[PDB]
C-alpha cells in the first residue's frame, strides 16, 4: 500500500511499446514526474508536467495523465531502457509532502545472449605473507543474469570457503559476479592447482591457477 | 549547469544522529529553488525526506518530521540534513536534489552517499595486488587488479592511476562474508605489451576507517 501505487514489474520486447501507470488520489491536481534509475546510479528525470521532457532525454519517452492516474510510455523500447521507473508528485493533504511510487522494474525481452568472461587470480604474495590466501574469480558480460560457480582443488569439488555474489547489471546491460575461495596458505601450496568453473545457459568456462 | 555533491560520515551508531552536507555549484543556495533530500534503502524504493527554499521554508516527510532538520549555509553555498534517533531502517543511500518553485520534479541530483546504521565498529581493508601473468594474459591483453579485503561498512571507491585510467576498468560489487565484513575486487584490462612500461596503481579509499591506499600492481 502506498499513496502513489504502480505495478512492481512489467516486460516489453525489443522495439515494442510499453506503458507504466501510476495511480493515486494526489494525482488529481498534481502532475506526476517520472524517473529512470539503473542499478548503482542516481535517478534521472525523464518526464514531468504535461508530457514535458528534459533536454537530453530521447523522444521515445512520453507521458500522459488522466483522472487519478499518470502514464509513462516508452515507444519502441531499446536495451538501454531497461531500468527501474518511479513516479512522483506532491500529496494533496497537509502541506503537500512529496510522495514516491513503489517503483516499476522494466524488463526488455529479446536481448542477445552473452557468454561470461572469466578471470581467476591466485593469492598474492603479500596475502600469503600475511598467512592468508584468497582465490578471486571475476565473471562479467553474461546474459541472462544467471550463473552457477563451481570450485575444484586439483580435480575434486570444493564447497568450503566459497562466497559468491549475486549477479549485478553492468552498464552494457549484461551481468557481473564474483566468487571468492578462502584457503589456508598450506592448502594453496599443497595442491597442484585450483579451478573456477562458470556455467551459463548449459555451457561451462573454466579457469585454472597454480602456485609458482 | 547546477551540480550537487553529497558528503557524509558513512557509519552512524544506533540512536545517534546522521549528518550530511550537499555542496552546490552553478546556483545560489538562497534561490527560490527547493533544495531536497531523498534516500533509498538497499534494494528498496525511493523515499523523499524534505526540502528547503529561501533558506527559511522547510517541508518534511510526515513519517520523519520529528527527526529531520534541513539547514542552509549561505557562506559555503551548501545545505545539510540531520536525522536523529536513527535505526537500521535509516540505512540507505542519501541523495541531495533540486526542485523548482508550475509542476513539481527533481531535475538535478547528486551522486548519492551511503550511510549504514550499525552498532559495530569500522574496519579498514587490506589492499592486495592482483598481479598480471601469462595465465591472466589472453592475446595482447592482460588482466590485473586489486583485492580490497575485509572492510566495514560500505562503500569503497577504487580508481586507477589517480583516475587517468578508466578504459577497461571493472570494479565488482562487494561480497558480504559470513564474518560480516565486505570484500571487493577491481580489475583492469590493459595491453600486455605495456606491462614493462606503464605503472598501474589502484587508488583505494575507505573513508569510514580512514583507509586511503595507492597500491602498485606489478608482475611477479
Amino acid at each position: 500500500s502506498s499513496e502513489l501505487t504502480q505495478d512492481p514489474a512489467v516486460s516489453v520486447a525489443l522495439g515494442q511499446t510499453v506503458r507504466i501507470t501510476c495511480q493515486g488520489d494526489s494525482l488529481r491536481g498534481y502532475y506526476a514526474s517520472w524517473y529512470q534509475q539503473k542499478p548503482g546510479q542516481a535517478p534521472v528525470l525523464v518526464i514531468y508536467g504535461k508530457n514535458n521532457r528534459p533536454s537530453g532525454i530521447p523522444d521515445r519517452f512520453s507521458g500522459s495523465s488522466s483522472g487519478n492516474t499518470a502514464s509513462l510510455t516508452i515507444t519502441g523500447a531499446q536495451a538501454e531502457d531497461e531500468a527501474d521507473y518511479y513516479c512522483n508528485s506532491r500529496d494533496s493533504s497537509g502541506n503537500h509532502p512529496v510522495v514516491f511510487g513503489g517503483g516499476t522494474k522494466l524488463t526488455v525481452l529479446g536481448q542477445p545472449k552473452g557468454a561470461p568472461s572469466v578471470t581467476l587470480f591466485p593469492p598474492s604474495s603479500e596475502e600469503l605473507q600475511a598467512n592468508k590466501a584468497t582465490l578471486v574469480c571475476l565473471i562479467s558480460d553474461f546474459y541472462p543474469g544467471a550463473v552457477t560457480v563451481a570450485w575444484k582443488a586439483d580435480s575434486s569439488p570444493v564447497k568450503a570457503g566459497v562466497e559468491t555474489t549475486t549477479p549485478s547489471k553492468q552498464s552494457n546491460n549484461k551481468y557481473a559476479a564474483s566468487s571468492y575461495l578462502s584457503l589456508t596458505p598450506e592448502q594453496w601450496k599443497s595442491h597442484r592447482s585450483y579451478s573456477c568453473q562458470v556455467t551459463h545457459e548449459g555451457s561451462t568456462v573454466e579457469k585454472t591457477v597454480a602456485p609458482t | 549547469q547546477v551540480q550537487l555533491q553529497e558528503s557524509g560520515p558513512g557509519l552512524v551508531k544506533p540512536s545517534g544522529t546522521l549528518s550530511l552536507t550537499c555542496a552546490v555549484s552553478g546556483g545560489s543556495i538562497s534561490s527560490s529553488n527547493w533544495w531536497s533530500w531523498v534516500r533509498q534503502p538497499p534494494g528498496k524504493g525511493l523515499e523523499w525526506i524534505g526540502e528547503i527554499s529561501h533558506g527559511v521554508y522547510t517541508n518534511y516527510n510526515p513519517s520523519l518530521k520529528s527527526r529531520v532538520t534541513i539547514s542552509v549555509d549561505k557562506s559555503k553555498n551548501q545545505f545539510s540534513l540531520k536525522l536523529s534517533s536513527v535505526t537500521a531502517a535509516d540505512t540507505a543511500v542519501y541523495y541531495c536534489a533540486r526542485a523548482p518553485p508550475y509542476y513539481y520534479y527533481m531535475d538535478v541530483w547528486g551522486k548519492g552517499t551511503t550511510v549504514t546504521v550499525s552498532g559495530a565498529s569500522t574496519k579498514g581493508p587490506s589492499v592486495f595486488p592482483l598481479a598480471p601473468s601469462s595465465k591472466s594474459t589472453s592475446g595482447g591483453t592482460a588482466a590485473l587488479g586489486c583485492l580490497v579485503k575485509d572492510y566495514f561498512p560500505e562503500p569503497v571507491t577504487v580508481s586507477w592511476n589517480s583516475g587517468a585510467l578508466t578504459s577497461g576498468v571493472h570494479t565488482f560489487p562487494a561480497v558480504l562474508q559470513s564474518s560480516g565484513l565486505y570484500s571487493l575486487s577491481s580489475v583492469v584490462t590493459v595491453p600486455s605489451s605495456s606491462l614493462g612500461t606503464q605503472t598501474y596503481i589502484c587508488n583505494v579509499n575507505h573513508k569510514p576507517s580512514n583507509t586511503k591506499v595507492d597500491k602498485r600492481v606489478e608482475p611477479k
